């Protein structure tokens, strides 16, 4: 992870900001606001954009997977706007405080891994389970790389670390998509699709007056 | 940024900052326990 | 009950009083609608000051000749809600603030210009401070048998 | 020496010799030394303390729910008829903790001072560690290792939450602990906390 200063830059012709170097995947010199002008505050929000980045992918996969497949009949899901406001086996409360115990104990382990790098790799219970991972933020071994993908080249490492990057952020944009389609149009997401598709010249957000 | 957050720092900023979420934990406090003139 | 005063439960003119908050709410509700958002407004105002009133007969507090409640603070064990358990409330507050302000300025005593922390403060140092005066009382106490307490000049 | 938060680092003062060390102390209590020996003997005596009455509130009460006996819950033991009354009782205990105690603080001051009895000078208490006195106080002779006193702070501090969670269990439901976790255990995910408030 070497820099790169002749990479693709988010607005062509400019001069990318100097902290932005190039050495981290999925660099395109976007930061107009120096949020990230610190080492410390770069470090930080590299981070947050991995977990925001996953989070994402796998609402998206939850919001756009199961309601395609209610469309085709193959599955009868609800809609997902709603879906948290429906009657389960326990009450919403108690299911939000065992989910709060559960993330919270990964979440922690997650913190105490980016304040100090190696400090949680070892199995607190069976010393001998250990997690091979070596940056922050792709802890690696058997439980989070069972296939062993996650190591190998320089080279390959990079662009597979790219490619997440970019699919969660498009999956960033493609949640508060669904989200902000479904106030402003009461229908699902794939009701819009078939809608726009069907008459795109009329059949976007103008036609709501 | 550094900077920044070294403004956000000064008196003021903290002060306000400080006394604007007590005011609203007051406020909230009194919108759902009104009226209180003892301790139950 | 206690220096001649009646138990608002029992007094007359608590519930007179209460009679005519809601007689003089109830001449605004005329010029409105029956069904329309002001209406709906009184209505609460309504509702709450008949929950008040039904509250302060429940507690148990004592009113005078005026109808109004009058607090009982020479320490009656059936008047500790009035000024001895919120007293003690405050006091634990009000200690927690002066503990935690004492302990940033012990903290930032040493330095070479510490009255840059006065005016820019330490926000990190002031969150690591701030949870301390959950024990202030046994810390308080326990610098005052050492001598850690008080300067001896 | 283990830790209580894995990446936290241990406090300078907690060094890893005493028993039940685990480098918690996140508030500074014991940054003094003079406070840390104080607060040794406190988690002794209240771990001490705690365990007993744990015991004494839990253990009558399974018995009862099993019918091998019947005695009064540990929040209505109080009001019960007794061959003395309670004030005569109340009066019995302060006379003896206030000679006990004294005698316990004595040794806390400096450690030597109240080994011998004064009534028969015969007998003395060999010399020992604050908290840990023995001799009589240990008659089956068993030894005081790392190992014994680590199980002792450990179940001490587990007895002394639990009598926490007694006393609020009690104050925000009514009834007894043993009924609370059968109540609980009877449906799990119907009775918690949470259906309580
Ligand atoms: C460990 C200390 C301790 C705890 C937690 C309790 C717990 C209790 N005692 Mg109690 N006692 C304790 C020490 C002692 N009690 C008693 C003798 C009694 C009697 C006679 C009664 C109680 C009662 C009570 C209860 C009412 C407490 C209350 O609301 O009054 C508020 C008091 C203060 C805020 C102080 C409560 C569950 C009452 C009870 O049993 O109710 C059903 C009751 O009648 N206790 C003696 C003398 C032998 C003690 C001395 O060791
Ligand atoms: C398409 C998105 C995508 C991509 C390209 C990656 C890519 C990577 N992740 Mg990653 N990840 C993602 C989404 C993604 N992730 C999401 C949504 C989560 C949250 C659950 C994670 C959680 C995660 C952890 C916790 C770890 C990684 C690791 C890795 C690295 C090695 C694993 C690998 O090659 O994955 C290749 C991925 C694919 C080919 C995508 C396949 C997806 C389909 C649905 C197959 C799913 C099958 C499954 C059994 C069901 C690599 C940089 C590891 C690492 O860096 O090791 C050191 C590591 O520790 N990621
Ligand atoms: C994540 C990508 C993404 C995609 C593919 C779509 C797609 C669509 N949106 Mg949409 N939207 C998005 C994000 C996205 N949106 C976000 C982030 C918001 C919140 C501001 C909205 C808010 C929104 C509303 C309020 C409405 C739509 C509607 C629509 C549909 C009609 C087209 C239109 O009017 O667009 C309008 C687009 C916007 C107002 C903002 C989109 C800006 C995104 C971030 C850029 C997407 C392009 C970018 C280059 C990435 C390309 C992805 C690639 C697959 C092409 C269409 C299916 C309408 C609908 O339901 O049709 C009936 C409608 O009323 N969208
Ligand atoms: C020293 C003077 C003084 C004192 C003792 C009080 C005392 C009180 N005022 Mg008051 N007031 C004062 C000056 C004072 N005020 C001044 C100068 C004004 C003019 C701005 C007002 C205007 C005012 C209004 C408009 C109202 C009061 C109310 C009250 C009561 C609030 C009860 C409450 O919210 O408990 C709940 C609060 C707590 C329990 C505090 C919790 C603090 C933390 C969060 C605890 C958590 C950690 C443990 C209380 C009796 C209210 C009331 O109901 O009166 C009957 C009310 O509506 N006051
Ligand atoms: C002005 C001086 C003064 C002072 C300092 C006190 C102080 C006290 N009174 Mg008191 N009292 C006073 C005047 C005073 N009183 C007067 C003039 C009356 C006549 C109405 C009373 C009637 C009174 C009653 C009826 C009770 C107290 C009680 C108490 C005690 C509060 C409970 C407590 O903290 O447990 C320690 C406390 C020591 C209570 C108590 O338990 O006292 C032992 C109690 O029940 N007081
Ligand atoms: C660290 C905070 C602190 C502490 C521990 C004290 C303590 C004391 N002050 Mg004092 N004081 C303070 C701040 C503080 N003061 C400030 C900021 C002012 C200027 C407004 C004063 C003005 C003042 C006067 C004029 C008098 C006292 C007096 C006293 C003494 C009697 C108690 C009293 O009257 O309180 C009353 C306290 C006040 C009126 C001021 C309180 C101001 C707030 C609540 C304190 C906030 C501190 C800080 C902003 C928070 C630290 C945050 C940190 C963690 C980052 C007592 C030793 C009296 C005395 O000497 O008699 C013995 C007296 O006459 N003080
Ligand atoms: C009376 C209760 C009591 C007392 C005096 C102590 C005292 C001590 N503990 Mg300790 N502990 C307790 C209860 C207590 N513990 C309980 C219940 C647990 C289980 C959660 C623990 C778990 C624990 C660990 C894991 C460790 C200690 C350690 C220590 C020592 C250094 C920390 C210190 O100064 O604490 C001072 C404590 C107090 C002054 C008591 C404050 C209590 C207030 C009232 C809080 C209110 C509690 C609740 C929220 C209400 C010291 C001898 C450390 C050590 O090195 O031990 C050898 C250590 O690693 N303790
Ligand atoms: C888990 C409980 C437990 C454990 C492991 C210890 C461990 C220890 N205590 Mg100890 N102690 C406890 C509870 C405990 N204590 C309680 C609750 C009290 C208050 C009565 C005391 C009072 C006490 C004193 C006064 C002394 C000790 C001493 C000792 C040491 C030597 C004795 C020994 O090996 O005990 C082994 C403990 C057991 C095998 C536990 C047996 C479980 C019983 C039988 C339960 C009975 C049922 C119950 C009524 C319900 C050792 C460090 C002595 C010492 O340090 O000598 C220098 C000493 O002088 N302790
Ligand atoms: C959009 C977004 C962030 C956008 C931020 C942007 C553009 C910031 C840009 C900048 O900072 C930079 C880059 C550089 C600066 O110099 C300039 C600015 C401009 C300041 C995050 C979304 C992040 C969105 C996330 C993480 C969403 C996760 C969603 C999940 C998990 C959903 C789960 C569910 O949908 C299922 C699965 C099933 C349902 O039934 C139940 C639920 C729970 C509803
Ligand atoms: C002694 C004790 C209880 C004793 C109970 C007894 C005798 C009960 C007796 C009875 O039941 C019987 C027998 C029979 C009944 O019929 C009658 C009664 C009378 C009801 C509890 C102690 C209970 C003591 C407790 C709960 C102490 C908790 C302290 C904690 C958690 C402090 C933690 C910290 O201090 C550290 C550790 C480090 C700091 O840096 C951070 C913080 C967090 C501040
Ligand atoms: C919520 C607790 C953490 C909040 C941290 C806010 C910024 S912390 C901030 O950092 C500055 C340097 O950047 C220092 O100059 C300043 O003293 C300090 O308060």
């Amino acid at each position: 992870f070497a820099p790169d200063p002749n990479r693709p830059l988010w607005f062509p012709g400019s001069t990318p900001p100097p902290w932005l170097d190039g050495s981290l995947p999925a660099d395109f010199g976007f930061d107009p606001l120096g949020l990230a002008s610190d080492p410390d505050s770069l470090k930080w929000n590299v981070q947050a954009e991995i977990v925001h980045c996953r989070w994402a992918m796998l609402g998206a996969a939850g919001i756009f997977i199961p309601e395609l497949l209610t469309k085709i009949g193959i599955l009868n899901t609800p809609s997902w706007y709603s879906a948290g406001e429906l009657q389960y086996f326990t009450d919403t409360t108690t299911l939000f405080i065992v989910e709060l115990f559960f993330i919270g104990w990964a979440e922690g382990r997650r913190w105490a891994d980016i304040l100090k790098p190696g400090c949680v790799n070892t199995d607190p219970i069976f010393p001998n389970n250990k997690l091979t991972g070596t940056d922050v933020g792709y802890p690696g071994g058997l439980w989070f790389d069972p296939l062993g993908w996650g190591t190998g080249s320089p080279e390959k490492l990079k662009e597979l670390r790219t490619k997440e990057i970019k699919n969660g952020r498009l999956a960033m944009l493609a949640v508060m998509g669904a989200w902000f389609q479904h106030v402003y149009t009461g229908t699902g997401p794939i009701d819009n699709l078939s809608a726009h598709l069907a008459d795109p010249g009329h059949a976007t957000v103008f036609a709501a007056f | 940024m550094r900077d920044l957050k070294t403004y956000l720092s000064v008196a003021p900023v903290l002060s306000t900052l400080w006394f604007g979420a007590l005011a609203g934990l007051l406020i909230e406090i009194n919108r759902f326990f009104p009226d209180a003139l003892t301790f139950p | 009950d206690i220096s001649g005063l009646t138990p608002c439960k029992d007094s007359k003119q608590f519930a007179k009083r209460e009679k005519q908050q809601i007689k003089k709410l109830e001449s605004s509700l005329k010029l409105y609608a029956p069904e329309s958002a002001p209406a709906l407004a009184l209505n609460a105002q309504i509702e709450k000051t008949k929950r008040r009133f039904d509250n302060y007969g429940k507690y148990g507090l004592l009113c005078g000749s005026d109808g109004l409640p009058h607090l009982i603070v020479n320490g009656d064990q059936r008047h500790w809600g009035e000024f001895i358990t919120p007293g003690i409330l405050f006091l634990y507050i009000a200690g927690w603030i002066g503990w935690v302000g004492r302990s940033y300025l012990i903290a930032i005593s040493g330095e070479k210009k510490p009255a840059m922390k006065e005016i820019i403060i330490d926000v990190p140092l002031a969150s690591r401070i701030i949870f301390r005066g959950f024990i202030w009382p046994v810390a308080a106490y326990r610098e005052f048998l050492n001598g850690d307490l008080i300067a001896k000049d | 020496k283990g830790e209580w938060l894995p990446g936290l680092p241990s406090p300078a003062y907690l060094d890893g010799s005493l028993p039940g060390d685990n480098g918690f102390d996140p508030l500074g209590l014991a940054e003094d030394p003079e406070n840390l020996k104080w607060y040794i003997q406190a988690e002794l005596v209240n771990s001490r303390w705690a365990m007993l009455g744990v015991a004494g509130m839990l253990l009558p009460e399974v018995f009862t729910y099993l019918g091998i006996i019947n005695v009064p819950k540990w929040y209505d033991a109080g009001k019960s008829e007794y061959f003395a009354s309670s004030s005569t009782l109340f009066v019995i205990e302060f006379i003896l903790f206030h000679y006990v105690e004294i005698r316990r603080w004595q040794d806390i001051k400096n450690p030597g001072c109240v080994n011998q009895d004064p009534i028969f000078k015969n007998y003395s208490l060999p010399p020992h560690e604050c908290g840990y006195p023995g001799s009589v106080f240990n008659p089956l002779n068993f030894e005081p290792t790392l190992e014994a006193k680590e199980k002792e702070l450990a179940n001490g501090r587990l007895a002394m939450l639990a009598f926490l969670g007694f006393i609020v269990q009690h104050n925000v439901t009514g009834k007894g602990p043993f009924d609370n976790l059968v109540q609980h255990v009877a449906d799990p995910w119907h009775n918690t906390i949470i259906n309580t408030i």
